């Protein structure tokens, strides 16, 4: 368990998760999607990556 | 008034029987246009459909007229004819004999 320490390390904080960020992200998508498909006049596909 | 593909896939995200009814409502020309760009499964849909066309209500075609007239963009001056082809072939006819070689080679290469 003990390790040497070194000034330019660093760890992670465990997991975060945020569903209200990713409903916001997918209401975001939908409406990306229909302005894009009205400006470049042609259906868009928008996937939302993995947070 | 429209573009061929653009109103494909237009009508492309909606019900069949929808697809068959505005085809119906629309003109031959345009209709042959729309149903030569779709798929082989909804290009036969739709002709099944269209083959088995009873009549819509009013109710449900004024609310489709609506619902078109919604999904409408910024279609104002769609399109312009400005050159392509005709234009290539008369800047190439103005390039040099050497660049014009270049040319042959390049257009055949594609």
């Amino acid at each position: 368990d003990i390790r040497p320490y070194d000034p330019n390390t660093q760890r992670r904080v465990v997991r975060e998760r945020l569903q209200a960020l990713e409903i916001i992200n997918e209401r975001f998508a939908r409406q990306f999607r229909m302005g894009l498909f009205n400006l470049l006049r042609r259906s868009p596909d928008i996937t939302v990556g993995a947070i | 008034f429209m573009e061929p593909q653009s109103a494909a896939d237009l009508i492309r995200d909606e019900h069949p029987q929808i697809i068959a009814t505005i085809l119906v409502h629309l003109k031959r020309s345009q209709a042959a246009d729309i149903l030569a760009l779709f798929d082989e499964r909804l290009r036969h849909d739709v002709m099944l459909r269209i083959a088995t066309f009873g009549g819509v209500q009013p109710a449900a075609l004024a609310e489709l007229t609506e619902v078109l007239n919604g999904l409408l963009d910024g279609q104002n001056l769609k399109r312009s004819k400005m050159g392509g082809v005709r234009t290539a072939a008369e800047i190439i006819n103005l390039m040099k004999t050497q660049q014009e070689e270049a040319v042959i080679t390049a257009v055949r290469e594609f």
